[PDB]
RNA sequence: GGUUGCGGCCAUAUCUACCAGAAAGCACCGUUUCCCGUCCGAUCAACUGUAGUUAAGCUGGUAAGAGCCUGACCGAGUAGUGUAGUGGGUGACCAUACGCGAAACUCAGGUGCUGCAAUCU
RNA sequence: GAGAACAGAAAUCUCCAGUAGAACAAAAGGGUAAAAGCCCCCUUGAUUUUGAUUUUCAGUGUGAAUACAAACCAUGAAAGU
RNA sequence: CCCUGAAAAUGGAUGGCGCUCAAGCGUGUUACCUAUACUCUACCGUCAGGGUUGAUAUGAUGCCCUGACGAGUAGGCAGGC
RNA sequence: AAUAUGUAAGAAGUCCUUGUUACUUAAUUGAACGUGGACAUUUGAAUGAAGAGCUUUUAGUGGGCCAUUUUUGGUAAGCAGAACUGGCGAUGCGGGAUGAACCGAACGUAGAGUUAAGGUGCCGGAAUACACGCUCAUCAGACACCACAAAAGGUGUUAGUU
RNA sequence: AAUACUGCCAGCUGGGACUGAGGACUGCGACGUAAGUCAAGGAUGCUGGCAUAAUGGUUAUAUGCCGCCCGUCUUGAAACA
RNA sequence: AAUUGUUGAAAGGGAAGGGCAUUUGAUCAGACA
C-alpha cells in the first residue's frame, strides 16, 4: 500500500447515559498513514463487535517503533486472503529486522505469488521466532547455517556512458 | 415503420430551466368552495361589523 | 470551466433613457438624471424612470382622478405630479384649486385647471420649485384599464374575452359557450 | 481532542458530468470551477454535505 | 477559531482560486479516496500540504 | 389494452393493516377540525365513499372547509413545472391531525417562556436550534478498563 | 379494592385445563292477565322480586400451557442498499473505499390500562 | 365432528366447533361478522334545481366519482342513513 | 504464472520496431513529460456596479473607475459591411 | 430496509380583553371575521443568493441515439422495449494508435507557470529509474470500455492447506 | 544524549525564466533624534551597436508536427449516400 | 474570368492544396535624425 507504519490504535463504542466508560479496544495496525490505520481500525472492529465509526470513537492512535531495529529477526507471519477461487489461510516466514520492514514484503510477496492485492489480505499475527529449529520454511532456514557463506558471481556494473571502450567483466 | 414509443427522459431537465415554481401563497386566499350555508351567514355577518365600526367613527 | 448557476452576460431588462427621440425628452430626462445623482430624494429616482416608459405605461390620469387625490386627508394642498399626458373629465363638476405637473395637459384639462384658479407646470418648473420633490404627490393612470389586457391569459374558465372582429350572436356564442350546444368554457 | 469545528474544502473533480445533486452541494458550498476552495464549519448539517461530494 | 460570525467572516471571503499542486499530487490516480491512494475524501491535516502547493 | 382506473395499482395501498380490520374505532370520530388545521391523508380501505386519489396518500394538506362528515383540504400537486392548487372533499375517517406542527408548537411556547424568564432575570437567551456540534475533548480513564486488544480471525466454514 | 351502567385504547384483554369468589351488584331464576313475538313465552314482550341458586355467566388465581405484547452490543454491523475507481475475474460474479442498515433466530421480562356516574363490608 | 325410522357418498332433524376457510350479477384486487353476508318489514333518493371538487388533463371535453347548498320525499323509537 | 485443450479462407499486425533477472505479469517508491483545464499578467469584447454638465474647446447614445464572464446546430435578437 | 417522496421550522407569529351574524348551541354556547392590548431581530436550524416577483408576444422542435445502474421480451444480437442520471446529437481541445457517445477537460486573443487522463527502450516530449517476487511458451505475454474463449487436463515451475 | 521522521518561523541567502500594464500630485505605510530617505496605489539607471533591409511586413521554397470534400438529409457522412 | 502560347523565376521518389513556426531567396513600409 506504501512503506509501512505500525499503528495502536484504541476506540470504544460511544458512552451512553446508561452505559458510560465502555470497553476499550485496541489494534495493531500496519499501514501507511494514520489516517488509512483508523480507517482500518474500524474495518475490523466492524467484523467483530457491534460498531461503526458513526457510534464509536478513536481513544488513542500511536506509532509502534521497532523495538530492536538493527537485530536481524526470523518473523513468521500468518495471513488470511481472498483468492479467485476462494479464501484461504496462510503461514510464511520473513527473515528481515523489523516488524514494518517484513509486513511490507510479505505483501510483496502475496501479489508475486499469489495475485492477492492489499485489501484481500488479512495479517492474523505477525510474531518473532525465538529459537532456531522453530523456523519451518527452509528459504529461511538456509541463511542460518553457522559460518555462512556465499559468492554473488556474474557481476553486472551498470554503464555511466552509452559506449563503452573496453569490453565488460562479470568478474567478482 | 415503427419509432420510439415513450421517454420521461429530458423532462426534468426542461421542468427545471425555469423552474419548479413553489406554489405561490396569498394572505386572504378564496373561499372558493366553501359551504355556502357557511358564506350566506358570513356574509351578514361581516355586514354587521362592519356597520358597528362605522358606528365608532360616527 | 466554471459550473454557472446564472444565465451569463443578461442585460438587467429595465430601460436606461427613453426609447424616445424627443429632444426636449432627452432634456428632461438630463435635468433628472442630475437631480437623481445628487439630490438622495427618491422622488428623483422615481420620476427619472417614469421619463422612460413606454406610451402604455403612461396612462392618461385624468382631472378627476386627481380631484380626488386631494380629498385624501392631508393631501389638499400637495402638488400633484403626473409624467405623461392629463385629461379632462366633464364628469366633475367641481375641481379645486392646486397645481398639476405634467408633460402634456390636454386643452381640456388646462382649461378645467385654470379655470378653477390652478396652475400647469411643466416637469422641469416643478423641479425648481421642488428640487427634493417636497409637498409632491405622484399620480398614476390605470394601466390595466388598457382594451388589449382583456385578450391576455385567455383560455378555458378563465373569463376572458375572445380576440373577434365582428362581435354579436353567430359570433363564438354556440359549442363551448353554453350547457346546451356541447360544453360551456 | 475535540473533533475538529473547522475544514478546508477545494474543488478536484472539473465542472461537467456530475450528478445533479453533488452538483447543487458544490454550488451552495461555492467550489463551482476546479481548484478553488472555501472554509466549511462542521456541524451535523453540514458534514453531511461534505458527506455528499467526497467523490469531487 | 470559528467565531460567532464564522458566517459573515467566512462569506465576506471570496472562495480561493488555487493553483494545481506545485509538486504533482502524489497519487497516480486522484479520482479514489485518500485511503485507496487517490486524492479525494478527508485526508485530515493532509490538507495542509496539498494546499500549501496549490498556493 | 392498457388500465389506467380510478383505483389502479392500490392493492396494498388500500389494505386495512395486519389484524386490524373492522369498524374504525370511535375516536376516529370524535376529532374535531378546523379551518387551517393541518391534516394528514390516508385513506381507509373499510370506507369507500368520501375517499381520497391514490395520489393524495401520505400528502399532507390544511383544510379549507368543514362540512357535516367532511373537511375540504387543499393540497399542492405539482403538475409540469409549477404547482396547482387541488381541493380534495374527504372524510374523517381519511383524515388525520398532522403532529408536523406539534414540534413547532411545543417550541413557540418554549420560547415564550425562556424568553420571558429571561428577560425578567437579565436577558441572555440565544433560543434558535442549532445542528450538532463536534464532540469536545474528553480524558477517557483506563482505570478498570485496560484496552483488550484484538486481530482479525482467519477462515473457516461451519456448514 | 369489588360490582354495575356508559365508555377509550382494542389479546399484556385472546385460547385451552383446573381452583377460589365475602358483601353488594350483576346473573341464572318464577309467572303468562295485559302490550308484544314465536312451529316452540327457548329467543323476543310483559308481570313478580315473590318462590330457589352460586351451577353457570361474571371476576380473580394456577400452568418449565398455546397466542400476544415489550426489551436486548442474541443473531448481525450480517443480508440488502446509496455513492467511487482505467479495482479482481473469460465470464458468472467478487473484494475494497465513504455512508445507511434489516427479517428470521436466540435469551430475558410481561399477561390489560384507564374515563364518567351509581353502589358496596 | 358427534347424534336421529325407511335414508344409502348425497334428502330432512339436533347439538358442538368454526377470523370468514363463505357470500356480496360479472374479470380481478381491495373491502365487509349484532355486516357489506342470509331471512323478514316498509319503500322509490335510480326524484327536482343549478354550481364547486377528484381521476384522466391542455389542468379542454367526455365518462366515472366526491363533499355541500336549496327542495320534495323514503325508512327508523331515534341518532341517522 | 506457463503449457494442452485452441480449425478458415489476399500478406499483417500488443499501433509499429522490437523486447526474455523484459521494453512481459503482480506489486511498491520516486522523479519526469503535456490540454483550448488550473494560477498570475497583458489585450479584445459582453454584462454589472459606481463617478462625472461647472464655465471659458473638440464626442453626454459621452468621459473616468471597478468586478465578473466569453463552447454552440435549429433558432431569436443586436450592431455593422 | 437503502435510495427516492408529503408537510412544518413564526410579524400572514404568539397571548389577554371582548364586538358582529340570518349559521350553530340547552345557552352569548360555538364557528367565522374583527376593534383594543402585551412581546422585535438568536424573531426561532444549516449553506447559498451576479437579487425577487410578474406580463406579453414569437422561433425552432415534436425520427433521436449512447453510457453506468435498475429492467421486460428473445438462445442471442453492433436486437427490440421501459426507469433515474449523465452524455452524443449541437462540441472543439488532451488521452484511449484508429473511433459521435469511454477517461480527462468544455473553447475570446496571447505570455509564464502547474497539472488531469494518459504516458517516459526507439519511433515520441519524458528514468534502458529504483525495489521484491513470478514467467521461457517448436504459434509466450503485454493495461479499462475494446475489438473474445470454456469445461477439463499437466511429475513445467512457484508459494499454500490438511 | 544524538539522529531520523513530521510540523512551524511575520530566519538568512544563491542560480534561472517571463512580465514592466499605468503616466503630475492625492492612498496605506516603512526607515529615521532629526533633516530626510524608501523596495510603501504597475521600470528605472548606466553603456553599446545599427541608422540600415540591421529589425519588421509580404511572398515563394525547405524543414518539424498537424490537416480526409464541400453542400445536404440524417441517431450517425471522408464515405462503397 | 475559365482557358491558351511565349518569356522569367521555383518546386516535384504513388496526387495537389491547408495550419502554427522558422531558415533561405525575393520584395516592401515606416522610423532615425
Ligand atoms: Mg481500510
Ligand atoms: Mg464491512
Ligand atoms: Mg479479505
Ligand atoms: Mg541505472
Ligand atoms: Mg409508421
Ligand atoms: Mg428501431
Ligand atoms: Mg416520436
Ligand atoms: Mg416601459
Ligand atoms: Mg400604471
Ligand atoms: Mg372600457
Ligand atoms: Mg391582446
Ligand atoms: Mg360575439
Ligand atoms: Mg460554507
Ligand atoms: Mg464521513
Ligand atoms: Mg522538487
Ligand atoms: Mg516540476
Ligand atoms: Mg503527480
Ligand atoms: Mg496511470
Ligand atoms: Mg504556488
Ligand atoms: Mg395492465
Ligand atoms: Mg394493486
Ligand atoms: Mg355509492
Ligand atoms: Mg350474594
Ligand atoms: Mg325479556
Ligand atoms: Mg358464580
Ligand atoms: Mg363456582
Ligand atoms: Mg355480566
Ligand atoms: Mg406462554
Ligand atoms: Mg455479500
Ligand atoms: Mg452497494
Ligand atoms: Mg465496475
Ligand atoms: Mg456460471
Ligand atoms: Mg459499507
Ligand atoms: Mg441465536
Ligand atoms: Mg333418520
Ligand atoms: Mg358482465
Ligand atoms: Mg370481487
Ligand atoms: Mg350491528
Ligand atoms: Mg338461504
Ligand atoms: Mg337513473
Ligand atoms: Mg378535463
Ligand atoms: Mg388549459
Ligand atoms: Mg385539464
Ligand atoms: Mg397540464
Ligand atoms: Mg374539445
Ligand atoms: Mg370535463
Ligand atoms: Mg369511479
Ligand atoms: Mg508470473
Ligand atoms: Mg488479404
Ligand atoms: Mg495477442
Ligand atoms: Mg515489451
Ligand atoms: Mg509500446
Ligand atoms: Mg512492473
Ligand atoms: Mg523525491
Ligand atoms: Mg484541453
Ligand atoms: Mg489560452
Ligand atoms: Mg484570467
Ligand atoms: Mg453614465
Ligand atoms: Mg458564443
Ligand atoms: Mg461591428
Ligand atoms: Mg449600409
Ligand atoms: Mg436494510
Ligand atoms: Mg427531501
Ligand atoms: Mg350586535
Ligand atoms: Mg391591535
Ligand atoms: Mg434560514
Ligand atoms: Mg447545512
Ligand atoms: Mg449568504
Ligand atoms: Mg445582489
Ligand atoms: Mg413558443
Ligand atoms: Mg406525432
Ligand atoms: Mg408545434
Ligand atoms: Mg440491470
Ligand atoms: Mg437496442
Ligand atoms: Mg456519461
Ligand atoms: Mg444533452
Ligand atoms: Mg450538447
Ligand atoms: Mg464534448
Ligand atoms: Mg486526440
Ligand atoms: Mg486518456
Ligand atoms: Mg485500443
Ligand atoms: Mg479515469
Ligand atoms: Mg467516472
Ligand atoms: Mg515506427
Ligand atoms: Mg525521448
Ligand atoms: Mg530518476
Ligand atoms: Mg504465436
Ligand atoms: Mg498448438
Ligand atoms: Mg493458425
Ligand atoms: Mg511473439
Ligand atoms: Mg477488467
Ligand atoms: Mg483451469
Ligand atoms: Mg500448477
Ligand atoms: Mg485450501
Ligand atoms: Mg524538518
Ligand atoms: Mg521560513
Ligand atoms: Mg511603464
Ligand atoms: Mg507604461
Ligand atoms: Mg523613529
Ligand atoms: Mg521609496
Ligand atoms: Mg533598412
Ligand atoms: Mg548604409
Ligand atoms: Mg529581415
Ligand atoms: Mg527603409
Ligand atoms: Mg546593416
Ligand atoms: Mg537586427
Ligand atoms: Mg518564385
Ligand atoms: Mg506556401
Ligand atoms: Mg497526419
Ligand atoms: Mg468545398
Ligand atoms: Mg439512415
Ligand atoms: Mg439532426
Ligand atoms: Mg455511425
Ligand atoms: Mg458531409
Ligand atoms: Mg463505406
Ligand atoms: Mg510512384
Ligand atoms: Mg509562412
Ligand atoms: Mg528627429
Amino acid at each position: 500500500m506504501a512503506h509501512f507504519k505500525e499503528y495502536q490504535v484504541i476506540g470504544r463504542r460511544l458512552p451512553t447515559e446508561s452505559v458510560p466508560e465502555p470497553k476499550l479496544f485496541r489494534m495493531r495496525i500496519f499501514a501507511s498513514n494514520e489516517v488509512i490505520a483508523k480507517s482500518r481500525y474500524w474495518y475490523f472492529l466492524q467484523k467483530l463487535h457491534k460498531v461503526k465509526k458513526a457510534s464509536g470513537e478513536i481513544v488513542s492512535i500511536n506509532q509502534i517503533n521497532e523495538a530492536h531495529p538493527t537485530k536481524v529477526k526470523n518473523f513468521g507471519v500468518w495471513v488470511r486472503y481472498d483468492s479467485r477461487s476462494g479464501t484461504h489461510n496462510m503461514y510464511k516466514e520473513i527473515r528481515d529486522v523489523s516488524r514494518v520492514a517484513a509486513v511490507e514484503t510479505l505483501y510483496q510477496d502475496m501479489a508475486a505469488r499469489h495475485r492477492a492485492r492489499f485489501r484481500s489480505i488479512h495479517i492474523l499475527k505477525v510474531a518473532e521466532i525465538e529459537k532456531t529449529a522453530d523456523v519451518k520454511r527452509q528459504y529461511v532456514k538456509q541463511f542460518l547455517t553457522k559460518d555462512l557463506k556465499f559468492p554473488l558471481p556474474h557481476r553486472v556494473q551498470k554503464s555511466t556512458k552509452t559506449f563503452s571502450y573496453k569490453r565488460p567483466s562479470t568478474f567478482y | 415503420a415503427k419509432s420510439k414509443n415513450h421517454t420521461a427522459h429530458n423532462q426534468t431537465r426542461k421542468a427545471h430551466r425555469n423552474g419548479i415554481k413553489k406554489p405561490k401563497t396569498y394572505k386572504y386566499p378564496s373561499l372558493k368552495g366553501v359551504d355556502p350555508k357557511f358564506r350566506r351567514n358570513h356574509k351578514h355577518a361581516l355586514h354587521g361589523t362592519a356597520k358597528a365600526l362605522a358606528a365608532a367613527k360616527k | 470551466g466554471i459550473d454557472h448557476t446564472s444565465k451569463q452576460h443578461k442585460r438587467s431588462g429595465h430601460r436606461t433613457a427613453p426609447k424616445s427621440d424627443n429632444v426636449y425628452l432627452k432634456l428632461l430626462v438630463k435635468l433628472y438624471t442630475f437631480l437623481a445623482r445628487r439630490t438622495d430624494a427618491p422622488f428623483n429616482k422615481v420620476v427619472l424612470k417614469a421619463l422612460f416608459l413606454s406610451k402604455i405605461n403612461r396612462p392618461p390620469v385624468s382631472v378627476s382622478r386627481i380631484a380626488r387625490a386631494l380629498k385624501q386627508e392631508g393631501a389638499a394642498n400637495k402638488t400633484v405630479v403626473v409624467v405623461g399626458t392629463v385629461t379632462d373629465d366633464a364628469r366633475i363638476f367641481e375641481f379645486p384649486k392646486t397645481t398639476v405637473a405634467a408633460l402634456r395637459f390636454t386643452a381640456g384639462a388646462r382649461a378645467k385647471i385654470v379655470k378653477a384658479g390652478g396652475e400647469c407646470i411643466t416637469l422641469d418648473q416643478l423641479a425648481v420649485r421642488a428640487p427634493k420633490g417636497q409637498n409632491t404627490l405622484i399620480l398614476r393612470g390605470p394601466r390595466n384599464s388598457r382594451e388589449a389586457v382583456r385578450h391576455f391569459g385567455m383560455g378555458p374558465h378563465k373569463g376572458k374575452a375572445p380576440r373577434i372582429l365582428s362581435t354579436g350572436r353567430k359570433f363564438e356564442r354556440a359549442r363551448g359557450r353554453r350547457r346546451s350546444k356541447g360544453f360551456k368554457v | 481532542e475535540a473533533q475538529h469545528k473547522l475544514v478546508f474544502v477545494v474543488r478536484i473533480k472539473g465542472i461537467n458530468k456530475i450528478p445533479p445533486k453533488p452538483r447543487k452541494v458544490l454550488q451552495l458550498l461555492r467550489l463551482t470551477r476546479i481548484n478553488s476552495g472555501t472554509f466549511v464549519k462542521v456541524t451535523k448539517a453540514t458534514l453531511e454535505l461534505l458527506k455528499l461530494i467526497e467523490p469531487y | 477559531t470559528v467565531g460567532p460570525h464564522f458566517k459573515q467572516a467566512n462569506n465576506f471571503l471570496w472562495p480561493f482560486k488555487l493553483s494545481n499542486p506545485s509538486g504533482g499530487w502524489g497519487v497516480p490516480r486522484k479520482f479514489k479516496h485518500f485511503i485507496q491512494g487517490g486524492s479525494f475524501g478527508n485526508r485530515e491535516e493532509f490538507i495542509n500540504k496539498l494546499v500549501k502547493s496549490m498556493n | 389494452g392498457k388500465s389506467h382506473g380510478y383505483r389502479s395499482r392500490t392493492r396494498y395501498m388500500f389494505q386495512r393493516d395486519f389484524r386490524k380490520h373492522g369498524a374504525v374505532h370511535l375516536s376516529t370520530y370524535l376529532k374535531v377540525y378546523k379551518v387551517g388545521d393541518i391534516v394528514d391523508i390516508k385513506a381507509n380501505g373499510s370506507i369507500q365513499k368520501g375517499m381520497p386519489h391514490k395520489f393524495y396518500q401520505g400528502k399532507t394538506g390544511v383544510v379549507y372547509n368543514v362540512t357535516k362528515s367532511s373537511v375540504g383540504v387543499i393540497i399542492n400537486k405539482m403538475v409540469g413545472n409549477r404547482y396547482l392548487e387541488k381541493r380534495l372533499n374527504l372524510r374523517v375517517e381519511h383524515i388525520k391531525h398532522s403532529k408536523c406542527r406539534q414540534e413547532f408548537l411545543e417550541r413557540v411556547k418554549a420560547n415564550a417562556a425562556k424568553r420571558a424568564e429571561a428577560k425578567a432575570q437579565g436577558v441572555a437567551v440565544q433560543l434558535k436550534r442549532q445542528p450538532a456540534q463536534p464532540r469536545e475533548s474528553r480524558i477517557v480513564s483506563t482505570e478498570g478498563n485496560v484496552p483488550q486488544t484484538l486481530a482479525p480471525v482467519p477462515y473457516e466454514t461451519f456448514i
